[PDB]
C-alpha cells in the first residue's frame, strides 16, 4: 500500500523549566518578635543554617536551567524586513513591534492563561497596615520570614532569545547551530528537509503552493485552540502557593503545650516554667520548616529533568532535523519553532503525514535474461498488467530501466522473483 | 521591600530597581556581562578609584542575516576543533555507628537507646 | 563536618555533656535529660541520610548520561545535534578523571563561506533537472552544481542531474545547458 497525498500538521508541545525561588527567616517563623524565645533559639542556630544553605542551592540551580534551555546562541539575529519566504507565512510567531512587550501574538495567548500567585515583588509595608495584612495572604507569609525571590532574567529577555531563534531558522535553515549563519532561500531548504524524510525535491517544488497553504491554515488553527490547556505550568505555582500557606497555617499547633501563642505563654508564667512550653513549640516549629525544604528539594528534582528535557529538544529538534521516532512530535519531522511561556517552553512541530493509499500487487525481483534485477533505492509494483519502480513513501510510477535497477546473480534463487523486460536505455540511441 | 524610609543608612548613589533599592552603588549606561547577579535582569560589579557599579546585563553580539531569494552562502575552507565535557560519575561512601555517635563510651545510655534500634538499622 | 559539630546542641537539656549529666544527677533524674539527647542526635542522623539519598539520585542521572555519551560519541558517530560537542561530530577520546570522566570531542567547522545566486532547478529542452545529490550555483556568468558543505564547482551533466516535468510548474527555474556527456563519443 503507497500514499498518494500527504499532510502538514503542526502539534504543540508544553514544558516546565523552573520554579518559583523562596527564602525563609528562621527566627522571624519561629520567635517572631519575643526575645526571649530568640535566647532560647539560640541552640539551634546550625539547623537554620543549614535549611537556608539548602534553600539558596535551589534557587540558583532554578537560574540554570532557565539559561541552559534559552541562552544557546549569543548572537542575536534580527529578522529581515522583506518578508519573501515563498508563501509561508510566520507573521503569528514573529514579535509583533507595537505592543510594549515585544511579544508574538501567540506568546501573548499564552501569558494570559497562567495566572501568577502575584504580580511584582515590591508589597510595602505600608501597603498592607492593619486590616490588609492576615487578609491578604501575601502579607501574612511575609510578615512571619517567608519571602519570594526575582529571577534573573525577565521576561522581556527570554523573548528576545526565542526571536533570535526564530530569525535564525527562518533564514539560515540548520547552518546557525554549527557554526556562522549561512543564508539560504526557504523553499530550498525546504526541499532539503523533504529530501532528509526520503521524498524527493521535485515533490515540493512541483506541490510548493498546497504545502504553503496546509501550514498557514495549522498556524491558524493553532492561534484559534489558544483563544478557547497549560495545567502543567499552573500546576508548579499552584503547589509552591500551597506549601507556603500550609506552612503559615501549621502556626496554630500546640504541639503538645498549653497554649499556642508565645505571648500567653510568656505572661501568666516565669521564665523557668515558660521555658518548658517554648521548648515544645521551637521543637515543633524547626521540624515543620524540615518538612518544607525537604519536599522542595524533591521537587526540584523534578523541574530538573523537565528542565533537561527542554534542552535536548531545542538543540535536536530546533537546530536540527530529528530522525527518533515520536521525539519531535507525531510524524516525520520537518522543522520545530520555540515559544517562551510563564515558567516553560512551548514547541510547535511541524511534521509530514502520509494521507491517501492505493493497493499495488508488487514482487521482490525481476527476471530478465536469467538475471535478478533488484530495485536500487524503490520498490517494484503493478497496477494489474504493467510493472514500475516507485518510491516507497509517495507514488510516482516509472519505466524499469538498466539506470534504474541493479544486477545480482541468476533467478534460481530469490522467492518470488516475476518475468518482466527491462528498458535498457541506451540501444534506441546506438542505433 | 522599598520603594526609594525603612533603610539602615541612606549614604548616596540610591538607585531604584524592580528587584528593589540598591544603596552603595553606581549605575551605569554600559551592558556587560553579568559578574554578581541582583535579579530583575541587575548585575554588579568592581570596577574602576575602584567602586561597584551596577547595569544590565547584555545578551550578546546582534548581527543580521543577509537574506534573499535567490542568494546561498557556500563555506570555502574547513577547522578541526577539540573540545572538552567534564561529568560526575560517583561520590564518597560513608558508613555511621550509630550507638557511637549517640552514646559514645556510656553503658547507660545505651541501654536507654536500645528502645531505638530500628531507626539505626 | 556538620556532623561532628552539631554535637553541642542541648536540644533543651541542662547541658550537652552525657558524662556531666550522669555526674551529679541520679538515674530517674538523669533519664529525662539523656532522652532529650537522644531524640536530637537521632533526628541529626536522620536529616544526614536523607540529603545523601537525594544526592546520591542526582549523580545517578549525571552517570547515566556519562555512559550514554561514552556508548554513542566514543562507540560511533554521532548525528543528534549538540550532544558530542559544537559542529559536525568526527570522534571522542575518553579520560579518566577523579570521580569522574573528561570527553575530547573533535568535530568539523566550516570556515570561510562566498556568496552565490543560486536556482531550484534548470530548464534545457522543456525539461526541468534538478541536483541529485548537490545545489546549483553561479559565479555572475557560469553555472555550475555542487556539494552543499563545501565549495567544489562541477559542470552540469545528465550524469549528475536527474529530470521530472517540464518548466512551467517550479516558481524559479533559470535557462541553461545540460552537457549530456555520450554525444562527443558517440560521434
Ligand atoms: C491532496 O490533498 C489536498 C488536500 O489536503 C487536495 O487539495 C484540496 O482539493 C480540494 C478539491 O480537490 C479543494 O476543495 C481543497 O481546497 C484543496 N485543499 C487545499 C489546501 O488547497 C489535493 O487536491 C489532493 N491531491 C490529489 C492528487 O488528490
Ligand atoms: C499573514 O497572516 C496575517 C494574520 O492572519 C495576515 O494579516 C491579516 O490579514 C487579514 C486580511 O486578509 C486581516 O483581516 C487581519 O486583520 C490581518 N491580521 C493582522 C494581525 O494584521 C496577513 O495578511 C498574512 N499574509 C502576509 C503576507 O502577511
Ligand atoms: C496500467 O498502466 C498501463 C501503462 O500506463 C496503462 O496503459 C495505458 O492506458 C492509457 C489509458 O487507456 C493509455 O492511454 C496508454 O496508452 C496505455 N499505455 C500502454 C503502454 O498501453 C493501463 O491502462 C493500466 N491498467 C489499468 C488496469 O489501469
Ligand atoms: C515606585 O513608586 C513609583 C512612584 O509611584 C512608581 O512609579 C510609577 O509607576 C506606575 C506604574 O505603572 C506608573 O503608572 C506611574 O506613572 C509611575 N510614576 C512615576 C512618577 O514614575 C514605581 O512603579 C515604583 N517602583 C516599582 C519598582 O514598582
Ligand atoms: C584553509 O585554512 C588553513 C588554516 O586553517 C590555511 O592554512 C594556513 O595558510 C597560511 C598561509 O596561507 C599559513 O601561514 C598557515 O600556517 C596555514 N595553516 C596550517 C595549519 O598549515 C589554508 O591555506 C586555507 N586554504 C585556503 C584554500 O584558503
Ligand atoms: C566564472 O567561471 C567561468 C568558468 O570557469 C570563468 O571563465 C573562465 O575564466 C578563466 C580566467 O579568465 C579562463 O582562463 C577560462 O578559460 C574561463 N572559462 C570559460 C569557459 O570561459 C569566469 O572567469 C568566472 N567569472 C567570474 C566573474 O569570475
Ligand atoms: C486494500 O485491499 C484490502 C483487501 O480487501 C482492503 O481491505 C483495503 O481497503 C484496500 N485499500 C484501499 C486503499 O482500497
Ligand atoms: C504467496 O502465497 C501463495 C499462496 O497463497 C504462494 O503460491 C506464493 O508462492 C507466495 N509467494 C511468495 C513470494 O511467498
Ligand atoms: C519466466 O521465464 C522463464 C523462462 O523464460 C520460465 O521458465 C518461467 O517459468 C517464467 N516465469 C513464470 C512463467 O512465472
Ligand atoms: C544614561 O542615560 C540617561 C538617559 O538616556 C541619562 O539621563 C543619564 O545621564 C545617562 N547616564 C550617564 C552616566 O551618561
Ligand atoms: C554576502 O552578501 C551580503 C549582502 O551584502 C554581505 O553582507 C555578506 O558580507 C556577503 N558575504 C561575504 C562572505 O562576502
Ligand atoms: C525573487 O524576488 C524577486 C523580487 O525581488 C522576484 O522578481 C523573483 O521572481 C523572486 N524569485 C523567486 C524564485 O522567488
Ligand atoms: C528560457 O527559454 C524559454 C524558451 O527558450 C523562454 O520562453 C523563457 O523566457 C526563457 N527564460 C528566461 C528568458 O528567463
Amino acid at each position: 500500500a503507497i500514499p498518494t497525498n500527504f499532510t502538514i500538521s503542526v502539534t504543540t508541545e508544553i514544558l516546565p523549566v523552573s520554579m518559583t525561588k523562596t527564602s525563609v527567616d528562621c527566627t522571624m517563623y519561629i520567635c517572631g518578635d519575643s526575645t526571649e524565645c530568640s535566647n532560647l533559639l539560640l541552640q539551634y542556630g546550625s539547623f537554620c543554617t543549614q535549611l537556608n544553605r539548602a534553600l539558596t542551592g535551589i534557587a540558583v540551580e532554578q537560574d540554570k536551567n532557565t539559561q541552559e534551555v534559552f541562552a544557546q546562541v549569543k548572537q542575536i539575529y534580527k529578522t529581515p524586513p522583506i518578508k519573501d519566504f515563498g508563501g509561508f507565512n510566520f507573521s503569528q510567531i514573529l514579535p509583533d513591534p507595537s505592543k510594549p512587550s515585544k511579544r508574538s501574538f501567540i506568546e501573548d495567548l499564552l501569558f494570559n492563561k497562567v495566572t501568577l500567585a502575584d504580580a511584582g515583588f515590591i508589597k510595602q509595608y505600608g501597603d498592607c497596615l492593619g486590616d490588609i495584612a492576615a487578609r491578604d495572604l501575601i502579607c501574612a507569609q511575609k510578615f512571619n520570614g517567608l519571602t519570594v525571590l526575582p529571577p534573573l532574567l525577565t521576561d522581556e529577555m527570554i523573548a528576545q532569545y526565542t526571536s533570535a531563534l526564530l530569525a535564525g531558522t527562518i533564514t539560515s535553515g540548520w547552518t546557525f547551530g554549527a557554526g556562522a549563519a549561512l543564508q539560504i532561500p526557504f523553499a530550498m531548504q525546504m526541499a532539503y528537509r523533504f529530501n532528509g524524510i526520503g521524498v524527493t525535491q521535485n515533490v515540493l517544488y512541483e506541490n510548493q503552493k498546497l504545502i504553503a497553504n496546509q501550514f498557514n491554515s495549522a498556524i491558524g488553527k493553532i492561534q484559534d485552540s489558544l483563544s478557547s490547556a497549560l495545567g502543567k505550568l499552573q500546576d508548579v505555582v499552584n503547589q509552591n502557593a500551597q506549601a507556603l500557606n500550609t506552612l503559615v497555617k501549621q502556626l496554630s499547633s500546640n504541639f503538645g503545650a498549653i497554649s499556642s501563642v508565645l505571648n500567653d505563654i510568656l505572661s501568666r508564667l516565669d521564665p523557668p516554667e515558660a521555658e518548658v512550653q517554648i521548648d515544645r513549640l521551637i521543637t515543633g516549629r524547626l521540624q515543620s520548616l524540615q518538612t518544607y525544604v525537604t519536599q522542595q528539594l524533591i521537587r526540584a528534582a523534578e523541574i530538573r529533568a523537565s528542565a533537561n528535557l527542554a534542552a535536548t529538544k531545542m538543540s535536536e529538534c530546533v537546530l536540527g532535523q530529528s530522525k527518533r521516532v515520536d521525539f519531535c512530535g507525531k510524524g516525520y519531522h520537518l522543522m520545530s519553532f520555540p515559544q517562551s511561556a510563564p515558567h516553560g517552553v512551548v514547541f510547535l512541530h511541524v511534521t509530514y503525514v502520509p494521507a491517501q493509499e492505493k493497493n499495488f500487487t508488487t514482487a521482490p525481483a525481476i527476471c530478465h535474461d536469467g538475471k535478478a534485477h533488484f530495485p536500487r533505492e524503490g520498490v517494484f509494483v503493478s497496477n494489474g498488467t504493467h510493472w514500475f519502480v516507485t518510491q516507497r513513501n509517495f507514488y510516482e510510477p516509472q519505466i524499469i530501466t538498466t539506470d534504474n535497477t541493479f544486477v545480482s546473480g541468476n533467478c534460481d534463487v530469490v522467492i518470488g522473483i516475476v518475468n518482466n523486460t527491462v528498458y535498457d536505455p541506451l540501444q534506441p540511441e546506438l542505433d | 521591600d522599598v520603594n526609594c524610609w525603612r533603610v539602615y543608612s541612606t549614604g548616596s548613589n540610591v538607585f531604584q530597581t524592580r528587584a528593589g533599592c540598591l544603596i552603595g552603588a553606581e549605575h551605569v549606561n554600559n551592558s556587560y556581562e553579568c559578574d554578581i547577579p541582583i535579579g530583575a535582569g541587575i548585575c554588579a560589579s568592581y570596577q574602576t578609584s575602584q567602586s561597584i557599579i551596577a547595569y544590565t546585563m547584555s545578551l550578546g553580539a546582534e548581527n543580521s542575516v543577509a537574506y534573499s531569494n535567490n542568494s546561498i552562502a557556500i563555506p570555502t575552507n574547513f577547522t578541526i576543533s577539540v573540545t572538552t565535557e567534564i561529568l560526575p560519575v560517583s561520590m564518597t561512601k560513608t558508613s555511621v555507628d550509630c550507638t557511637m555517635y549517640i552514646c559514645g563510651d556510656s553503658t547507660e545510655c545505651s541501654n536507654l537507646l536500645l528502645q531505638y534500634g530500628s531507626f539505626c538499622t
